[PDB]
């Protein structure tokens, strides 16, 4: 749920994160596709090591920043998330060996702890919002979560999903309001943990008719999110899903006075071989692996068996682990922890300068290059260029690209589509119209 | 693959048959638009006649942007025609 | 005050040629005349059900409900169906 939200946030990044939990080689094909830039994007992954003696020096940021050209790495004791103003360092190289070259080469409103906004318990029937007054209610780059239950559905954990959008560096009126359409009795089951939250609403309904679809304003959404609850009550293949295809594919062909199909959606899948029928415009080959489907690389479709590989990773390296935790779900202080161990039932504290401060962790975000100081460098077709130039002025820090799927093919096409690619080589080609991955402190 | 071995892509049709007499006519439904969605995925262009057990369903299938009725699919909804 | 056996078929036993027996088994022949004729198949819908035209089946794809407005000359203009 972590990772949907933060694809909510900036679309694709689930992808991300789970291609560089997931140890891949170097593959490379002839044929000119997206699917070369996918695997070069793929192949890096994550590790940790200990920073050489020349980058202890004077100052910590300032040797680590800009210096990425000569180690050919990028970096990401506390858990430091792009740092601004003998410690780890997490690097987002290839492969291991390589990775050992920064050590060698010297040449009341907010939740007591701080970290979620928070407000007073509220009613389900507070919250229940009906067609006409959903459809008055002015809602536009927001979030829409269509949820498959009934009286039988185990419980998803939906708290996991609302705190990572509503963390600390986030402000009020830049919060994303959250709907969840879906079977109100469900819903009520799982309110209990939810009542606290700001910003949520409930429309009893479901999601396979269209004029609860219309009446949420889904043309104008940020992001839709299918679940289905029902998936350990049934175990046949071709039961399991269905809900979640067929909501997807009315998602799609619904128009609007434009098409659907523009709308961004993830969709959960516990069978992988499901994921074959999300896009039309797509081979299906049943040997192919679910990372190098087209659903799973632009980051429409998310399953939780890449997340197996994390039970390696977490072995080899524990910080790993926690730096995750940091970059989903906002942040997972130990005091946090305790508090939710002691009472399970976050509550909210009177702020003080401490608390405040504790706000300079960066959040992820979707930044545009058609229009913005770096337009000049879109079409020059130096990425690392664009890298330099964002760390040494906003000190930002780019993951990758985020291109659409067309782009490399001469002849224009009206395709949608962006897949990511991670940390991209210096001397790599870079069109106007891509998205970056990028970390961003407090304002 | 198997739509490949029986050759859909040349196929004028695809008629896919539905067991009347079943315990619950939503699965048998819902296996129906699998077959239909996986039908269109290899292949949109292609018409299909299906048997419809219950109305509602009829409305999820006609959802399906590959699905298009004016040109060669068509749906024969039992419960409707009865 | 009929003659029964079990391997009359259903089309020619006394209730279903009377009017007063009906089953699901006959429609299946539907597909078949659906393959070779796709247009017969909207006449059925005309023919039974009444007129449900392109407007309504999109209608009810959008709601699922049947919706009454104010009339107006072109709605009681189609109304010369037999
Ligand atoms: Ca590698
Ligand atoms: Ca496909």
């Amino acid at each position: 749920l972590g990772f949907i939200a933060q694809s909510c946030l900036a679309q694709g990044l689930s992808t991300m994160l789970a291609n560089l939990f997931s140890m891949r080689s170097f593959i490379k094909i002839e044929e000119d596709t997206w699917q070369k830039y996918y695997l070069e994007g793929v192949s890096n992954e994550m590790y940790t090591e200990y920073l050489s003696s020349a980058f202890v020096g004077l100052s910590f940021p300032t040797v680590c920043e800009l210096c990425f050209v000569k180690l050919k790495l990028l970096m990401i004791s506390r858990i430091l998330i792009n740092p601004g103003n003998g410690t780890l360092g997490f690097f987002i190289a290839s492969d291991a060996k390589e990775v050992k070259r920064a050590f060698f080469y010297c040449k009341k409103k907010y939740d007591s702890t701080g970290m979620f906004h928070w407000c007073a318990p509220k009613e389900i029937e507070k919250v229940i919002l009906t067609r006409s007054e959903a459809a008055m209610t002015v809602l536009s780059g927001h979030v829409v979560v269509c949820i498959f239950g009934d009286v039988s559905s185990a419980l998803i954990g939906l708290r996991n999903l609302v705190m990572p959008l509503r963390a600390s560096n986030f402000h009020y009126h830049e919060l994303k309001h959250i709907v969840f359409v879906g079977s109100i009795e469900y819903l009520k089951r799982e309110w209990e943990t939810l009542h606290n939250f700001p910003k949520v609403s409930i429309l009893p309904g479901t999601p396979l008719s269209r004029a609860d679809l219309r009446a949420v304003n889904i043309n104008l959404c940020d992001m839709c999110v299918i679940l289905s609850a029902n998936q350990n009550n049934i175990d046949d293949t071709s039961l399991q899903d269905k809900e979640c295809i067929l909501a997807s594919l009315n998602i799609k062909s619904m128009q609007f006075d434009t098409t659907g199909v523009n709308i961004p959606i993830i969709t959960e899948l516990v069978n992988d071989t499901n994921v074959q029928f999300l896009d039309q415009d797509d081979d299906d080959d049943p040997d192919t692996e679910l990372y190098l489907t087209q659903p799973f690389a632009c980051g429409t479709a998310f399953a939780v068996s890449v997340l197996d590989s994390l039970m390696s990773a977490t072995y080899f390296n524990d910080n790993i682990l926690t730096l995750i935790r940091t970059l989903v779900t906002g942040g997972a202080t130990p005091e946090l922890e305790a508090l939710i161990a002691e009472e399970n039932a976050l509550r909210g504290g009177y702020s003080t300068p401490q608390t405040l401060a504790n706000r300079d962790r960066c959040r992820v975000a979707q930044l545009a290059l058609l229009d913005g100081p770096f337009a000049d460098l879109g079409d020059g077709g130096c990425y690392g260029d664009l890298f330099c130039k964002a760390l040494k002025t906003y000190n930002m820090l780019c993951f990758g690209i985020y291109r659409l799927r067309d782009a490399h093919l001469s002849t224009p096409s009206q395709c949608t589509k962006r897949y990511v690619i991670t940390n991209p080589p210096y001397e790599f080609e870079l069109v106007p119209t891509d998205l970056i991955f990028c970390l961003m402190q407090f304002d | 693959h198997d739509l490949a071995r029986v050759k859909i892509e040349s196929a004028d049709a695809c008629l896919i048959l539905a067991n009347k007499y079943c315990a619950d006519p939503d699965a048998e439904d819902a296996s129906n638009i699998m077959r239909v969605i996986s039908i269109k995925n290899y292949h949109p262009k292609i018409r299909i006649i299906t048997q419809m057990l219950q109305y509602h369903n009829k409305a999820h299938l006609l959802n399906i942007p590959s699905w298009n009725w004016k040109e060669g699919d068509d749906a024969i909804c039992l419960a409707e025609l009865k």
